[PDB]
């Protein structure tokens, strides 16, 4: 069917400009729909960017001025947002999705990206293994984890064993101290496939081109 | 711009009783072709909006027919029959009428369920942070309900609350669970200058709280 990704830089430098590009799939987008961009703050806030639709109408917020400029690429089926002399108040997550003249976007959104506009240095983390220290009541469950610590900026993508173990999974809120981001997961399998089958947490941070995977061994 | 207010719900809903958000408008937002455009969203936790009403009581495809809408030109509702564990997150109304295409300042939607105690496990320093000369204590307070609850270290028996930084989940979409990480963070000297440690949690769920703690 019908399907929308976004992409771009997620730390952009305060008064430069931040872009993005929403790749299209499944659908062309010279058509008459309203291929718009939105976003949402830290709080949840939503709000509407603006939009291109049949190739040569665009319409935006009022509120972003003439910062704001909403273009498109035929050939590659993507259209782009560029938002120029960014502050702080515009970093969020930015979302692309397709409209139609009477609201209605089904489920054509993308699943977002998140934009931090900083002064602050892009910076890997170190990803620890979180291993029980003494044994306890075994033929039931038992929790497993992974620290993600002092990265920059949010976020940073955490799966088990590639994401084909999914359920029993709790990654927190990244909390942010000293301009450094710190998160931890907890994963939680039958005592009894530990450690006899491997569980490995894999941490990419996109901002940096990282990725470690990390397996949870017995201490 | 149009402005579109909407209410917090003052409690956690029971799974399958019906449910009522509510959502005003400044300006009337119907058109002149006799439509209302107002769109209802619901944005389930770590998820992307996805749409439930159009045209103010029209159903997205695929939506289930448990969503409902009604209102007038600046008074909505959405309804949700037999509420359900995957229905909480926050719901957004948004007008389909004058540029900017505004959305309310959403609702949140919290089901009410069993009291359950937390599952608590501690993990001590990882040998790789430790020759980095950090050492993190870790502990995680998983699948309980109601979501307030309490975290106290101890360290050889003495309670500790500098260097500690908690971190909640919101309400999870299939057991309708809260979970809670709390970490210790201290240089890889001061660590190593104690040998107990512990993490005390203490919930409505019982009078004595669960303890968990290991010795370096
Ligand atoms: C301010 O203009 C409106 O609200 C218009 C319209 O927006 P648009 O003309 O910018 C449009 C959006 C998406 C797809 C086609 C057309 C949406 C609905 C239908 C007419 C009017 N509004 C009530």
């Amino acid at each position: 069917e019908v399907k929308l990704s976004e992409s771009g830089p997620g730390l952009v430098k305060p008064s430069q400009s931040l872009s993005l590009t929403c790749t299209v799939t499944g659908y062309s987008i010279t058509t008459n729909y309203a291929w718009t961009w939105i976003r949402q703050f830290p709080g949840n806030k939503l709000e509407w960017m603006g939009y291109i639709r049949s190739s040569v109408i665009t319409r935006y917020n009022p509120s972003l001025k003439s910062r704001i400029s909403i273009t498109q690429d035929t050939s590659k089926n993507q259209f782009f947002l560029q938002l120029n002399s960014v502050t702080t108040e515009d970093t969020a997550t930015y979302y692309c999705a397709r409209y139609d003249y009477y609201g209605n976007t089904g489920d054509y959104w993308g699943q977002g990206t998140s934009v931090t506009v900083s002064s602050a240095k892009t910076t890997p983390p170190s990803v620890y293994p979180l291993a029980p220290g003494t044994a306890a009541l075994k033929s039931s469950m038992v929790t497993l984890g992974c620290l993600v610590k002092g990265y920059f900026p949010e976020p940073v993508t955490v799966t088990w064993n590639s994401g084909s173990l999914s359920s029993g999974v709790h990654t927190f809120p990244a909390v942010l101290q000293s301009d450094l981001y710190t998160l931890t997961s907890s994963v939680t399998v039958p005592s009894s496939t530990w450690p006899s089958q491997t569980v490995t947490c894999n941490v990419a941070h996109p901002a940096s081109s990282t990725k470690v995977d990390k397996k949870i061994v017995p201490r | 711009d149009i402005v579109i207010t909407q209410d917090e719900l003052s409690n956690p809903v029971t799974s399958g009783e019906s449910v009522s958000i509510s959502c005003r408008s400044s300006r009337s937002l119907l058109y002149k072709d006799g439509r209302t455009y107002l769109n209802w969203f619901l944005q389930r936790p770590g998820q992307s909006p996805q749409l439930l009403i159009y045209l103010m009581s029209t159903r997205a495809s695929g939506v289930s027919d448990r969503f409902s809408g009604s209102g007038s030109g600046t008074d909505f509702t959405l309804e949700i029959s037999r509420v359900k564990a995957e229905d909480v997150g926050v719901y957004y109304c948004q007008q389909f009428v004058e540029y900017p295409f505004t959305f309310g300042s959403g609702t949140k939607l919290e089901i009410k369920r069993a009291d359950a105690a937390p599952t608590v496990s501690i993990f001590p320093p990882s040998s790789e942070q430790l020759t980095s000369g950090g050492a993190s204590v870790v502990c995680f307070l998983n699948n309980f309900y109601p979501k307030d609850i309490n975290v106290k270290w101890k360290i050889d028996g003495s309670e500790r609350q500098n260097g500690v930084l908690n971190s909640w989940t919101d309400q999870d979409s299939k057991d309708s669970t809260y979970s809670m990480s709390s970490t210790l963070t201290l240089t890889k000297d001061e660590y190593e200058r104690h040998n107990s440690y512990t993490c005390e949690a203490t919930h409505k769920t019982s009078t004595s709280p669960i303890v968990k703690s290991f010795n370096r």
